[PDB]
């Protein structure tokens, strides 16, 4: 029959009209919004009357949510929690509506059983740095110094906790709310599990890394941050492709053509030189191009990817048509026209192997398109959820953020953004603040918590399905290599600032002496291979450098650092030396030149998309200082700044924003940026407030442009992403004994347990009391045990298990600890123990695995360094080399704050390097730590080496760029062949 | 108890020994026999004063009509020099020349001034040229700023014009629309610079005539959060561009219609009123859901009242909203069906909702648009509606270029008290061929010139007339333009609680005690008209400790220029003055031989007043070099004084004459007397001599007769006047000074009743209460108290050591009783000119209550019984004969275990009075008779979203 389709209509019009009204604050509605409240009963009345005509003949749990819809419904209009199970929920039942949808969900609802239980082991691995965390860093971060001295309140914008360090300008701190309004700190475990999850997903850790870092001391906060990145994300997400892989496994002339090929060869260039501020005969020249090549593609068209080049072709004739009666905006839709780019490969070659990569890509991308829109529901719910909870509340007395849900498009942005990963922190924050605060705001943390974990719900689920399409379409020697070693070491104890210092001059000659067994190494090998008859090559002209740096040692200020920079490929020779390490980079090698192929058509497709972003944007991202301002011949002169409650004078500037698309390199560069999706809602934000070509933005003026991101988010991260690691996985097949004290024993600890996690800041006298003694109980209790199993199994006997051992090791521990902790005379403030907790605080590490969550694991369970994890060598050789370079290149920049490049991130030491290339690594802000490090920076002052220049040249280089693109390309091609190699460790255990 | 007879009989003992005392020491009855006996070297004249009057309004009205002609030369000059430009684009070829101040670029060239000291300003200034302050928020070399640089740099010529015709003359500036100010001569301006020359006082009122503002502020829940505080600051912002001639209130709508403070219609826009209006719009929170229709009716209901006093001029809406759908057309095409009303509205903070139908309001009624998205913008968009208002005045041509004054405000450029005349200046490019008429009904600016209050005070001279006597004018608002309870003090308002903008408006009944007598009068001098009137008033004296009575009379006549009207306060015994007719050397020369330092052991210390005698002599506020500098200049100088009046030399050379003749005479008879510590005479030519040198380096009291508080006290009384010390040691004197007496010296001519002179002494304080012992009685307490319940001495010798305290904070109940039985009254005031110490939530200024107690009934014998609970506290009280004192005694308060409130008569910090009810029966003004406003000509068809 005909009447479920009227229902399903009935149902998109719901959706339509919950996708129309906006939530405005403080019980305030619009005109139009009451236009769509006159039809409620008409939307609910078919919907109760539905179940009636469903009830009288059947007398499943969709029918259960449509009867618990409408029940909520009609008790709504008699009088308000009840108005949230009929709103936000109601869009869900469009599954029930067709029973494709229905078989899509069970598709993806059957892929979760072996992900809840790994999932599992993610909560408990989080509970465990809950507890480490709660030991160390509760009530430690409540001491920000303000002293004004006139206002009593102020300081600096992000505060700076006091803590046992100490404010270096001066001032003094008094009672503080806490780091973000007092929410990300570990007071107690419920906080501590949310700052552990909130910096396990990669979000403001490094934020909390350093609140920690300047209260503590920089000393011991890495060996716990480190770690809760390394063993808690990287091989969790691992875990989570690992596992889920384990459920998929088991006109016809050539000269004409090549005319054509050629001829499409210029209209591309014709779109890839428009630039802002061209010259005007350039324009025309343009102008003429764009109708010429029109017109002949239409008459070849007439004459005449053969689907692709027809509508791309078309296309443009209508938006040519269309846009000249309206003189303005222009997407642009000619550049779709270079997907014949593809169709080359026949004369170069490999053009079955475009076929078959093209074949798999289609193939696939269809093979989404069901759970693409069972997404996209999720969405919508979500969306609506959030207007329902967070609608009209975030109007804040500083002003709105531009991440809100008072309008739909809004919500819709949001959600999407939080998926995406990116700054969920902050809109998180928002929530707490909105709801009420720390005091009565953190049950709006759960919103937030639910729909992060759906987003990597959603991106696993997305590879699953592609890669299970994607089979269906497949159809003397140690002194020289210690002499390596030494010099290794010494590239890394230098200072960058202090050029002329004893550190430095007793290592100049060091490195002499290195560069004299070098060239003795040179000089036998020229004998016995006779020259020419590679990396030789390379020690050759690592050789020949640092002996023309020799020569022109003996200016020599900025000329001869460019040649001081050669010798960092000290560590690359060692790969030759070590036929382990020869294998991992001959893998890699070989795991590029397969993948390559696909490399070819995503940077087609970028250059496509940034061609796109160029004209839609170009010149609209200047803007002024001041607001009141729209264009550069007005934005001149001072103006009076109120922000941030001071009343200053400043200058006006005509500035531009740091990411743009004033050129396709610019362009390119803000599109990868936004790939790696760190600073993309900012340049969302900017690119939404565009208005015309040479003025000043308005907020929110076009909310359309928000389509390009979208699309851009769907198609190359969403996609091609995750079409490497399937596609690389596809060319990869082939190649004491009594009951009663064990069941005390084991419920005892799960007490201790317990009793670890309630300390809590501000706690009373008798609470801590309390714990002391219930801890000493527990302590008395394990020695009791400990000696009857020594007892009745022999001393030397009772060290026979891993597990007695470690037992064993913490209990006497734990007794030192509980006798120095009371202790008396020898107090000894400066001799402050506090490693001994960490034996209290692992009794868990035994606790754990009552049953087998290791095998429950798939990485951890099967032999996980087997010998693939000989990968991990080549990443700290990179991190390494690419420190000592950011040493030599970044290393004088000039510390200040209001900038990333600043005393808590900066490239003057070694380990602070290493720092800053993982936090890159990790990806926080690593664009505008690149920004920092650019040309005609602030220079430390060298006190040694006296002169009578100041100023001198200014350090930071222009290199910054492909400084950091290539080393995070290099790290997360690493991290990929380091998850190939982890399947490469379990092939034999998934099978 | 002793009996009633006993103790008035010790008490007419006491006062006869101390008036017997007073009359043989201070010599009073030998300074009349002396000044009797001369008679010739002076001669009587009158002061009439209704000729006074009369000849003070010509004075006035002379100097404002110089003025007037300044301003109105300058103001035809620039528009006959802006009706020829060329406006030129560029100016890189063709500098401009021009001194910019504050400063320490391409299209202009500045200029270095020499930068002379000159007098009449306390500044450095330069008369070769003009300067020229550009605010911050505009950028000098723009094209805008550089026309009107050029254009205004010919009205230097002017303005040298004007100073060489009046060299008397102070600041003349120039407003520009633009936002430039230039101004003669030239001087450095004075943190962060706000200044804007289109928010000053004297702009505003040139700019537009009054107006009948009333805001409506949409407190919808869609306005919360910052645009919120964006609401309240714009709305702040507007109500500081209201003067006291205008008439706002402030209303909010959510649904509901409503006035956000207590005044339920418009009010008088003074500082008062303005303040309670930022208080309630401060406190006002978002909650609803919006209703234009009610809000827009409620406003025009409000706007159509007539019962209470309005401006009957501009009548306009200000809305301040964000956005919306509903036009509520049907409300505008009800009340203003002829457009009577101009509604402007603003769209506040960052906001995506529609304003479409603010727009389509705001210019359909003759209004305008304006967009508030930050903090920057209020300052800008808050005064751009004058020029929308000043569309008519330009219309109506010659008729609308009247001079104006302002209210007295203290100067931008640290001058001191100034008002400032004012005339618009008309845009009048293409009016030869009369074609354009598109952008000539905005005002070029506004033309200034300021008047000093001291060249008003030097106008109406006061030592031809007794201390008691004075001038003052009012203004048709009330305020008064000079008079001596005016300071240089910014009016305070509310309370000071802390966690040169505002004018000094001081109302003539707050400048002095009201009466109802004070009240009549100030309305027949409002609206204008002559008049005369004796009668018996209470006047407060210059300390706020005494109030006294006495008769005054009131003459008063109308400044025939302008709304001012002036009056004269004189006393009896003051119709007469003492003038010295004298042209002998001889004379001069052995009268001022007697005042040099070094001839003070035979004379006296004697003290000289910081008058202005003439120009080469300097006040240097020292009185130790400025004497040297009077006698060194009367020795040196020639007797003709071609150029030092000579009425004053000759009365203060008289006056010292007589002085030293009755030191010699009389004083240097008696050396020493051991019950007198000092003797001192002060009289009307400006000297005060103190017989013990000694006592001198104790003589804390202002060396000009007429602003000593005792002097007046004396005139005012006819019997002996005591002053009661200060207290918690506010200087010496509390033991090595004593209680100080005087009597005025009343002398006959011809029947004629004259009071040239005061004389007293400093009665020793142990000799007294030596005396008054024949001693630390737990008994009883026997005080004596003057008029102002201040204690002079007790019994208990503790009550001695608090002198001159007051009787209530030392003994409340007493006080209060006798404030009951009604034989003293007091009467509270407020000092709205007073630094207050600032409080909890440098130094503020703010209202203070002021309370004065006096003698209420002329009976003599007051016995009663206390009752202070449980017990009985027996009194008598007896006030001793030609005198101020009060003697009454009272049995000891520790018998009594009682204790009341104390009762404190100081500078009470307060924040009345209640300006809710002030408003109910607010006191009688008239306003200007002049409006403009509701042309046909009109052009009003420029939106403020079209041009955007
Ligand atoms: C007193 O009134 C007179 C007129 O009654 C007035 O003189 C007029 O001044 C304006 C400039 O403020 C002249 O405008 C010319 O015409 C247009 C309009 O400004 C300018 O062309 C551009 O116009 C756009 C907007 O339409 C503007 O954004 C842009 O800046 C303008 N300039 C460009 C693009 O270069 C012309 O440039 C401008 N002429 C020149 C030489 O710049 C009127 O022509 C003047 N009218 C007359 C009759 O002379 C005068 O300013 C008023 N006095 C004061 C103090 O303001
Ligand atoms: C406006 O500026 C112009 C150009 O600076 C002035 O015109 C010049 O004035 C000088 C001085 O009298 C003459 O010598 C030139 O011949 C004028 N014309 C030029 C330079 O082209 C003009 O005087 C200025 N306006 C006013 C009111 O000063
Ligand atoms: C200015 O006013 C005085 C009186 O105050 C008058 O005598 C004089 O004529 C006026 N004009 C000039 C130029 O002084
Ligand atoms: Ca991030
Ligand atoms: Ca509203």
């Amino acid at each position: 029959p005909p009447f479920e389709y009227m229902i399903l209509a009935t149902i998109i019009a719901n959706c339509i009209v919950l996708a129309l009204e906006q939530h405005l604050p403080e019980d305030d509605k619009t005109p139009m919004s009451r236009r769509l409240e006159k039809t409620e009963p008409y939307f609910i009345g078919i919907f109760c009357f539905e179940a009636g005509i469903k009830i009288v003949a059947l007398g499943n749990g969709w029918n259960v949510m449509d009867f618990i819809v409408v029940l909520s419904g009609i008790l709504a209009t008699a009088g308000l929690r009840t108005l949230r199970a009929v709103r936000v929920l109601r869009p869900l039942k469009l599954v029930s509506g067709i029973p494709s949808l229905q078989i899509v969900l069970k598709s993806i609802m059957k892929a979760m059983v072996p992900l809840l239980q790994i999932g599992l082991l993610l909560f408990f691995a989080i509970l465990m740095f809950a507890i480490i965390g709660l030991e160390f860093y509760s009530g430690k971060l409540h001491r920000a110094c303000f002293m004004n001295n006139s206002g009593i309140l102020e300081g600096f914008d992000p505060p700076h906790p006091c803590g046992v360090q100490g404010c270096p300008a001066g001032y003094e701190c008094k009672d503080w709310i806490g780091p973000n309004d007092g929410i990300t700190q570990f007071d107690n475990i419920l906080f501590a599990v949310l700052t552990v999850f909130q910096c396990i997903t990669m979000e403001g850790w490094t934020t909390v890394l350093y609140n920690t870092n300047d209260a503590l001391g920089a000393t011991w906060n890495w060996l716990y941050f480190i770690p809760l990145i390394i063993i808690g994300s990287f091989f969790v997400l691992n875990l989570v492709l690992g596992v889920l892989s384990g459920e998929f496994a088991k006109v016809k002339s050539q000269v004409f053509y090549w005319i054509v090929l050629s001829l499409v060869a210029l209209n591309t260039a014709c779109v890839a030189i428009v630039h802002h501020n061209q010259p005007q005969w350039l324009t025309h020249l343009l102008y003429y191009a764009e109708f010429l090549f029109l017109g002949l593609f239409l008459l070849e068209m007439s004459l005449k990817f053969n689907c692709f080049d027809f509508g791309v072709t078309v296309g443009s004739i209508f938006e040519v048509v269309w846009a000249i009666f309206r003189p303005g905006t222009s997407f642009g839709i000619s550049v779709l026209r270079a997907l014949r780019l593809l169709r080359i490969f026949k004369i170069t070659k490999y053009w079955a192997s475009l076929r078959n990569l093209v074949v798999s890509l289609m193939s696939s991308m269809k093979s989404i398109i069901s759970l693409l829109f069972l997404l996209f529901l999720f969405i919508v719910v979500f969306a609506l959820l959030g207007m329902q909870l967070f609608g009209g509340r975030f109007n804040f007395n500083d002003g709105t953020p531009s991440a809100n849900f008072d309008t739909f498009p809004a919500a819709i942005m949001t959600v999407f953004q939080i998926l995406t990963g990116e700054d969920w922190n902050e809109v998180m924050y928002n929530g707490i603040r909105s709801q009420g605060g720390v005091s009565s705001g953190m049950w709006s943390a759960i919103y937030f918590i639910v729909l992060t974990l759906f987003g990597n719900y959603t991106l696993l689920n997305v590879f699953l399905a592609i890669a299970v399409d994607n089979l269906a379409n497949a159809q003397f020697e140690m002194c020289i290599l210690l002499v390596i070693a030494a010099s290794s070491i010494a590239l890394a104890a230098e200072d960058p600032v202090l050029t002329n210092s004893e550190r430095n001059k007793v290592l100049r000659y060091f490195d002499y002496v290195f560069t004299g067994v070098f060239t003795f190494e040179m000089v036998i090998k020229m004998i016995d291979q006779g020259l020419i008859l590679l990396w030789n090559i390379l020690d050759f002209v690592v050789v020949v450098g640092a002996l023309v740096a020799f020569a022109l040692a003996n200016r020599d200020i900025k000329t001869i650092k460019s040649l001081r920079v050669l010798r960092v490929l000290r560590p690359l020779k060692t790969i030759k030396r070590l036929p382990k390490l020869k294998a991992v980079f001959d893998c890699v090698v070989t795991s590029l030149k397969n993948v390559f192929n696909i490399l070819i058509v995503y940077k087609l497709f970028m250059f496509i998309f940034a061609v796109i972003a160029v004209q839609l944007f170009k010149g609209k991202f200047f803007y002024c200082t001041d607001s009141s301002k729209d264009t550069e011949k007005e934005c001149i002169g001072n103006y009076v700044d109120h922000e941030k409650n001071k009343m200053e004078v400043k200058g006006r500037e005509w500035k531009r924003h740091e990411f743009h698309y004033d050129n396709i390199i610019w362009a390119l560069l803000t599109l990868f940026t936004v790939s790696t999706g760190e600073g993309w809602p900012q340049v969302l934000q900017h690119s939404v407030d565009v208005t015309e070509e040479d003025r000043g933005p308005s907020r929110s003026n076009r909310m359309e442009m928000s389509i390009f991101y979208v699309v851009y988010f769907v198609v190359f991260p969403f996609f091609f992403v995750n079409i490497f690691v399937a596609l690389i996985i596809i060319t990869f097949q082939e190649q004491v004994v009594s009951p009663s004290f064990e069941y005390t024993i084991m419920a005892m600890i799960a007490l201790n347990t317990v009793v670890l996690m309630m300390k809590y800041y501000s706690a009373p006298c008798t609470y801590e009391l309390a714990l002391k003694y219930l801890n000493i109980a527990f302590t008395m209790v394990f020695s009791l045990e400990c000696v009857l199993k020594v007892i009745a199994f022999g001393f030397l006997n009772y060290f026979r298990d891993t597990w007695n051992i470690f037992d064993f090791i913490t209990v006497i521990g734990s007794i030192t600890e509980i006798i120095l902790t009371d202790s008396k005379l020898v107090n000894t403030s400066g001799f402050n123990m506090s490693f001994l907790k960490l034996f209290r605080a692992a009794r868990l590490i035994k606790l754990l695995r009552q049953g087998y969550t290791i095998r429950i694991l798939l990485w951890t369970f099967v032999q996980s360094f087997k010998a693939l994890p000989y990968v991990c060598l080549l990443i700290a050789m990179l991190f390494f080399i690419y420190a000592i370079i950011g040493m030599q290149v970044f290393g004088n920049i000039k510390l200040d704050e209001e900038s990333h490049i600043n005393r808590h991130n900066n490239f003057r030491s070694f380990f602070g390097s290493l720092m800053l290339l993982f936090r890159s690594a990790t990806g926080e802000a690593w664009q505008e730590i690149m920004l920092s490090c650019l040309g005609e920076k602030g220079c430390e002052p060298d006190t040694t080496a006296p002169s009578g220049q100041n100023e001198n040249e200014r350090c930071g280089t222009d290199l910054a760029y492909v400084y950091f693109v290539s080393f995070i390309f290099f790290c997360s091609f690493l991290m990929l062949n380091l998850f190939v190699a982890v399947i490469m460790d379990n092939f034999e255990y998934l099978t | 108890f002793p009996s009633a007879v006993t103790i008035k009989s010790w008490v007419d003992k006491m006062q006869e020994d101390l008036v017997t005392l007073a009359k043989t020491a201070s010599g009073v009855n030998q300074l009349v026999d002396i000044y009797e006996k001369y008679q010739d070297l002076y001669t009587v004249e009158p002061n009439n004063a209704r000729q006074l009057v009369e000849i003070a309004a010509r004075d006035i009205e002379k100097l404002l009509s110089n003025r007037s002609k300044a301003l109105v030369r300058l103001a035809l000059e620039a528009e006959k020099v802006q009706a020829a430009h060329q406006w030129r684009e560029d100016f890189a070829s063709n500098e401009v020349v021009y001194y910019n101040a504050k400063d320490d670029e391409p299209g202009s060239q500045r200029i270095k001034p020499v930068f002379i000291e000159d007098a009449n300003f306390g500044r450095q200034i330069s008369y070769q040229h003009a300067a020229v302050h550009i605010p911050t928020d505009i950028y000098e070399g723009s094209t805008i700023v550089l026309n009107e640089l050029n254009w205004t740099s010919a009205l230097d010529e002017v303005f040298k014009k004007n100073r060489e015709e009046d060299p008397s003359l102070l600041w003349q500036v120039f407003g520009s629309a633009t936002g430039l100010a230039r101004y003669y001569p030239a001087s450095p301006w004075v943190k962060i610079d706000l200044y804007d020359v289109r928010r000053r006082p004297w702009y505003i009122q040139g700019a537009a005539s009054p107006k009948d503002m009333l805001i409506l502020v949409d407190v919808s829940g869609s306005v919360s959060g910052l645009t919120l505080k964006l609401i309240r600051t714009s709305v702040s912002e507007m109500l500081e561009t209201l003067s006291d001639d205008d008439f706002v209130n402030v209303a909010s709508f959510n649904s509901n219609a409503q006035d956000v403070s207590c005044f339920q219609h418009l009010v008088q826009a003074n500082v008062r009123n303005k303040k309670v209006l930022k208080d309630a719009v401060n406190n006002i929170t978002a909650k609803g859901i919006t209703d234009y229709k009610k809000g827009f009716s409620f406003a025009f209901e409000q706007l159509l009242n007539y019962n209470v006093s309005r401006a009957n001029c501009n009548k306009i809406i200000m809305l301040f909203t964000d956005g919306g759908e509903e036009r509520a057309q049907e409300i505008f095409n009800k009340y203003n069906k002829d457009k009577k009303v101009r509604v402007f509205t603003f769209s506040v903070g960052q906001h995506n909702y529609d304003r479409g139908p603010i727009q389509w309001m705001a210019c359909e009624n003759k209004g305008y648009y304006y967009e508030i998205p930050s903090i920057g913008a209020i300052r800008i968009n808050t005064q751009e509606y004058l020029d929308v208002l000043g569309r008519p005045m330009v219309l109506a041509g010659d008729k609308a270029k009247q001079v104006q004054w302002t209210n007295v405000y203290l100067d931008a450029l640290e001058l001191g008290l100034v008002i400032t005349g004012t005339l618009p200046v008309f845009n009048i490019t293409g009016q030869f061929e009369n074609k354009t008429n598109l952008k000539n009904q905005l005002i070029l600016g506004v033309m200034g010139v300021d008047v000093s209050l001291e060249d008003i005070k030097r106008l109406t001279p006061r030592f031809t007339l007794c201390p008691n006597g004075y001038y003052f004018a009012i203004d048709p608002n009330g305020y008064v333009l000079l008079h001596p309870n005016l300071q240089p003090k910014p009016i305070g308002v509310g309370i000071p609680t802390i966690n040169s903008q505002e004018p000094v408006t001081l109302d003539f009944l707050d400048a002095e005690l009201e009466n109802d007598i004070k009240v009549e009068i100030r309305n027949k001098m409002i609206d204008g008209e002559s008049g005369e009137k004796t009668f018996r008033t209470l006047v407060k004296s210059q300390d706020e400790r005494y109030i006294d009575k006495g008769n005054r009379t009131y003459t008063w006549t109308p400044v025939n220029g302008t709304d001012y009207s002036l009056a004269l306060v004189l006393p009896t015994y003051s119709f007469y003055y003492i003038k010295a007719k004298l042209e002998e050397t001889i004379t001069q020369a052995r009268y001022s031989e007697t005042l040099k330092p070094d001839n003070f052991e035979e004379s006296g210390y004697t003290f000289i007043a910081p008058r202005d005698y003439c120009n080469d002599l300097k006040i240097s506020d020292n009185n130790t070099e400025f004497l040297l500098n009077f006698n060194e200049f009367i020795d040196r100088k020639t007797p003709n004084n071609p150029s030092c009046n000579a009425d004053l030399i000759n009365r203060v050379l008289l006056d010292a004459g007589f002085t030293n003749e009755l030191v010699q005479n009389y004083w240097s008879k008696q050396k020493n007397i051991k019950g007198v510590k000092a003797r001192f005479v002060v009289t009307d030519g400006g000297i005060t001599r103190v017989y013990p040198k000694e006592a001198g380096e104790n003589w804390q009291e202002n060396p000009e007769t007429y602003e000593d508080s005792f002097y007046k006290r004396s005139l005012d009384n006819d019997n002996y006047v005591f002053t009661a010390p200060y207290f918690n040691k506010s200087g010496p004197g509390a033991y090595e000074s004593g209680i100080m007496v005087s009597k005025a010296v009343e002398i006959y001519i011809q029947g004629k009743l004259l009071k040239p002179a005061v004389v007293g002494i400093k009665i020793d304080v142990n000799s007294w209460i030596e005396n008054f012992t024949k001693r630390n009685s737990d008994v009883m307490d026997c005080v004596i108290l003057d008029d102002g319940g201040f204690l002079l001495m007790a019994n208990h010798d503790d009550y001695t050591n608090q002198i001159g305290r007051f009787f209530g904070e030392i003994d409340p109940s007493l006080m209060r009783h006798l404030v009951n039985i009604s034989v003293y009254a007091f009467n509270k005031s407020y000092d709205y000119q007073s630094v207050c110490e600032p409080g909890a939530a440098s130094k503020q200024s703010c209202i203070t209550e002021q309370t004065q107690y006096f003698f209420d009934n002329d009976s003599k014998s007051f016995s009663g019984v206390l009752d202070c609970g449980n017990c009985s506290r027996i009194f008598h009280g007896e006030k001793l004969m030609n005198t101020n004192l009060i003697f009454i005694m009272v049995e000891s308060k520790g018998t009594c275990p009682c204790d009341t409130r104390l009762l404190i008569q100081a500078e009470q910090t307060s924040d009345g009075p209640n300006p809710c009810d002030m408003v109910k029966q607010p006191r009688y003004r008239k306003g200007p008779d002049v409006c403009f406003d509701n042309n046909v000509l009109e052009d009003y068809t420029d939106c403020g979203g079209v041009s955007g």
